[PDB]
């Protein structure tokens, strides 16, 4: 009796969530209870508290009947495996006070036994096994997807015993109608005002952003926070006044980003995507018009859907602008981007993939495939004319609303008389996947001024790294273009540019604070002369 | 290493004297887990003698006790019900720092 | 041909308890 | 076994608490509501979470927070004396149901369980687990604390308490914010140890414990550096009784505990020798060993990524070219413990738990990770990795993650520190060479290329993360004879230990040299010819010959045979 809760009178009064809709998904649940063997119901998917819903939810049904008067009469428990798993300090002894819990549980044939978390016990999980097949008590389990699959698949006694409920994820449009039936009671839940309009912003971030909590979850949480909040932040003011701003500031916070982006600002934010990925990224101006032309045309998402989101392809060298364009990109829109380079994942463990649990949960993942240059265009062929990626359940791929960011370094690397970069992408690639190909964007070539800015980049970062010890570098403009002389190629671009600074200058520089002339100096007077274009290093106190 | 040996020093070099003031006047101790198994058949003897123990070096105030292996401790004698281990009982006291223990264990 | 991959057998520790008794009086 | 926070804060025991507003904020927040009325602190050790639950008491007295919490009262749970003060069973159960009567009486009031979970998972701690949710049905409010750790064992597995209960996350408190909080511990240091504390030494702490101490979280770790600082005057000056203590002593005490800035004479000598010193012992190498150091002398400056470890280094050359040598010999020169690794051991996808610990419950958990006991053993050390090509894929993995943040978790889940080890690997990607060469009257030098194997066997992210990539070239001829002096001097040695002197001619080391010089095999061959000249006859002397009692002997070569004459005298 300590671990015994009776959902079914205690509802008698009230006070359990009455969960509207779901009549269908419920009609399975006493279709189980009206069968003379393995009426055993039991409730898989996946959610929090959600997913005890459906059960608790049952709870409600049996208190108002309308059901045959035979299955009508009926009641069910619930206990909690947690609760007796915890101060045992011994294996067995919950089991022991499972069975003990029969002497006063068995009063007659007809109830439920609800479990909560059960694949934890599959903790000894023997005893289990007799009980479902005696049958005398109903088992409700709420329980995961994967975990479940792996155990009790494989058994005998427990598979066919249960019998398996599906839940399934409710569309954008559904979601509506799960807050509706919950809107009233949530009202008299806080005695306070919301807006009705105000439940429909509430889905921004809760379809695709998050990836960790499930639509049923997101919205009890977050309306009744958004009210509460706004109800106790005035103390001295009394206001029931509730809008998508309020909303924000619970969102914003919890989910680690900006507050407009919270708000209405998808209109805002595409005009906004424009000048907003120059200001991260210096330079690319024509580049990065085409950029989000198709990041313009990717977002739409009221076309051919068959076809990927998009196919950005650009030929550079590698270190002129192409990779550095990866961060800002994902910085901008705020997404986790992967870097699964295909030569270097081309292994037999991922290839056939196409690593196992972190996929899932990305809504925008800008796939990186370095070195794809130099049968990986045959297997991306697939990709484009379907969008489908193998998996253990076989669903089909997220290229809907995910895109693939492949990069080319070819141009060069093949010749260097050389013909122009555009030749090589021809014999290289396959045909089908040219055609089919949005357009093509060009890194071959990356501005004179620009790269003087990149470069002021990272020495900026190691004046003020200099600054806060005491000391002050000036790397006079002349000097700086030695910096992207020797650090740019035209084989390999300007790659080795990015460690040219941690190198060649601050290996010297290092050995003056430890030992030398000055522990503590600055006013370093570089300079480039023209004995043997090298640079200078000298400095006093 | 000489773990050991450096707690076990510690009291050598006290009576030399060659120690700081502080420490200069401290009754080290070498605490015994096996001598207090010994008499502990009734039940609550572990209790009545490990509280004996720590209520000395609280009122003294000085007394230093000097318990290796404290891994032995995290598990001491509990034979049913109560799970009156050492540690918890000498968990509150160390909190609050009345009474210092040194100890001495392997990495592993 | 191709390659031959093996496969090996997790082994768990298993252990038993034993009990110590105590007089009341 | 209970307490009154109010009268407590009318007293003035408990500390002001400083900062923390948006914490307190969203804890009063869910505490308010009807649902999810029970405040979960998550909180690494020492962070702040239980200073945060008594400051909330606290500022019911100032009534800052609204005028409906002033109602509100807490109570701490001596968890410790309730178990102690029982008997046969019940007695839990008995009081704690009197205490949540007047909790349910006056709804308002909260009771705030110190560690709360301990209470879930002898006797009575099986019914106190079950007693906080069913009693209080969700209605009592109770505010909890329990580490992130804690929280995904004891709250997810249940689910029953984790409903009721509503998270509050927690962030290591600012470096200004740091100085506030700590100032109202302070004074309390000072009597006790009768030291006075400048407001630049409180300032050093803060900086001191994340360079040196990160594992540890600033704010616990600031008042305990404070606290050790007061002692040292204490008890470390044993004349003058010196107060009036600045930043200097603060350095002595965070620094000597993780074991430096204000670089002494014997470090200066250190790392100014250093790469000098390796030259005499490896020779023909100048160019890995000024790299080498030079990157070791970046990370002593502080001109070097934070999280990363100081260096990062792979060895690639032919046979013989003493790339291990050099890596042994810096650590002798350092003092740093060289912590050794074979990786032709580690070929295998199973062999990486010995690196990180087997799983949890097997026969095998015990001894644990390999790798990270010995980095945590010894956290100044060098990680030698030699043949990592011959490992299994799986390793490299591994040694990303170090590369990228210097940081290690095994099963058990301790953290590591590799910031202080110079991370350094050997590999033999381009031993093999074109034996063949050039079909013609001459010779050429058709060598197979340099750096080529390298890229193929290593993935490019993995070299990018490298420091640098230190081709070892073939010794030269002159090289070689460098060589044979080290070696000749080590067969001193032992001769030596035996009582027997040798000495050996100029023109003889140029004669060995010669005859032993191969480029392709390297210096290995030297000894090896050493070893057939020069150990072979004196051992025949020194166990059946004159040279057993101990003997003087010099080497010499016959022009008219070109072969080593050895004269024995004893
Ligand atoms: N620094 C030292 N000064 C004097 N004697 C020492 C020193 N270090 C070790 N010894 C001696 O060598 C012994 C080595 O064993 P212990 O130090 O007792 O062992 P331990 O370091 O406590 O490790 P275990 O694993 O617990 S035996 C000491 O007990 C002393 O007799
Ligand atoms: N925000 C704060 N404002 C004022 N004082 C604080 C604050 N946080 C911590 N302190 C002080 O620092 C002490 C130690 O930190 P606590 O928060 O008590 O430690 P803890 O988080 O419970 O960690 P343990 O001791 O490892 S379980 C507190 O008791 C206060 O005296
Ligand atoms: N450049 C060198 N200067 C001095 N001694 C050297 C040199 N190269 C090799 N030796 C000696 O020859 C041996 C080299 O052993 P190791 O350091 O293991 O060589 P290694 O080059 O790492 O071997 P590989 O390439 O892995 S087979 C030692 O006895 C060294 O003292
Ligand atoms: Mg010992
Ligand atoms: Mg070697």
């Amino acid at each position: 009796e300590n671990f015994t809760t009776n959902l079914n009178q205690l509802a008698r009064v009230g006070g359990i969530d009455p969960l509207i809709g779901r009549e269908k998904e419920l009609e399975r649940a006493i279709q189980v209870l009206c069968r003379r063997r393995k009426n055993n119901p039991l409730l898989v998917g996946e959610s929090g508290v959600g997913k005890t819903a459906i059960a608790e939810g049952l709870a409600w049904r049996i208190v108002q009947g309308d059901v045959p008067e035979v299955m009508a009469d009926c009641t069910i428990y619930s206990l909690d495996i947690g609760s007796l798993l915890a101060g045992t300090k011994y294996r067995g002894d919950f089991e022991k006070r499972f069975k003990a819990l029969l002497k006063q549980l068995e009063q007659d044939t007809n109830s439920i036994l609800f479990i909560d978390e059960i694949h934890t016990i599959i903790d000894a999980a023997n005893l289990i096994k007799p009980l479902l097949s005696s049958g005398k008590i109903r088992v409700i389990g709420s329980t995961t997807y994967q975990e479940f699959s792996n155990i009790f698949e494989k058994d005998r006694a427990l598979a066919r015993r249960f019998q398996k409920i599906d839940i399934t994820e409710p569309s954008i449009e559904e979601t509506v109608q799960i807050i509706n039936g919950l809107k009233p009671k949530y009202e008299a839940h806080h005695d306070v005002r919301y807006t009705a309009k105000a439940v429909r912003a509430a889905v921004e971030l809760a379809v695709k952003y998050i990836n960790d909590r499930h639509l049923p979850d997101k919205a009890i949480d977050v309306i009744d926070e958004a009210g509460a909040r706004a109800r106790l932040m005035p103390v001295s003011k009394r206001k029931k006044t509730v809008n998508v701003a309020d909303i924000e500031s619970v969102v914003a916070r919890i989910a680690r980003i900006p507050e407009k982006s919270v708000s209405q600002s998808d209109r805002d934010t595409l005009k906004n995507l424009g000048d907003r990925l120059k200001m991260l990224v210096f330079g690319q101006d024509k580049a990065i018009e085409a950029l989000t032309e198709a990041i313009k045309m990717a977002r739409a998402g009221l076309g051919h859907e068959h076809k990927p989101v998009g196919s950005f392809l650009f030929a550079g060298p590698t270190g002129v602008g192409k990779t550095e364009v990866t961060v800002q990109l994902s910085k901008a829109l705020g997404i986790e981007l992967l870097r699964f380079d295909m030569s270097e994942y081309m292994e037999r463990h991922t290839v056939s993939r196409l690593l196992t649990d972190a996929v899932i949960k990305h809504p925008h993942a800008v796939l990186l495939l370095d070195e794809i240059e130099k049968d990986v265009f045959n297997i991306l062929l697939q990709v484009m004319d379907n969008g489908t990626l193998t998996d253990n359940n076989g669903r089909k791929a997220d290229f809907r609303n995910v895109v693939l960011v492949m990069t080319t370094n070819a141009g060069v690397r093949e010749t260097e008389n050389s013909t122009d970069a555009m030749e090589e992408i021809k014999k290289i690639f396959t045909p089908e996947f040219r055609n089919r190909l949005d357009n093509i964007i060009w890194f071959d070539h990356l501005s004179t001024d620009v790269i003087h800015q990149v470069v002021d980049k990272f020495i900026v970062e190691l004046q003020v790294q200099l600054d806060q010890k005491g000391v002050s570098l000036e790397v006079s403009q002349e000097a700086r273009n030695w910096l992207a002389e020797k650090g740019y190629d035209r084989a390999m671009g300007a790659r080795p540019m990015a460690r040219v600074i941690q190198d060649n200058l601050k290996k010297p520089l290092a050995n003056e604070l430890l030992f030398g002339s000055l522990v503590d100096g600055g006013q370093v007077t570089v300079a480039l002369d023209k004995e043997k274009n090298e640079l200078t290093y000298g400095f006093q106190s | 290493v000489g773990k050991t040996a450096i707690a076990e020093g510690l009291a050598w070099r006290i009576v030399q004297g060659d120690v700081p003031e502080v420490m200069a006047d401290c009754t080290i101790y070498s605490l015994d887990i096996g001598s207090l198994l010994a008499g502990t058949k009734y039940r609550g003897d572990f209790e009545k003698r490990f509280k004996a123990l720590l209520k000395q070096l609280e009122q003294d105030t000085n007394s230093i006790l000097f318990i290796d292996e404290i891994h032995t401790i995290i598990g001491a004698g509990a034979a049913s019900g109560g799970q009156v281990d050492a540690a918890n009982l000498i968990k509150p006291l160390l909190s609050s720092g009345k009474i210092r223990v040194i100890g001495s264990t392997t990495y592993q | 041909g191709k390659t031959n991959d093996w496969l090996d057998f997790d082994q768990l520790a298993e252990e038993k308890v034993r009990d110590a008794l105590k007089p009341p009086s």
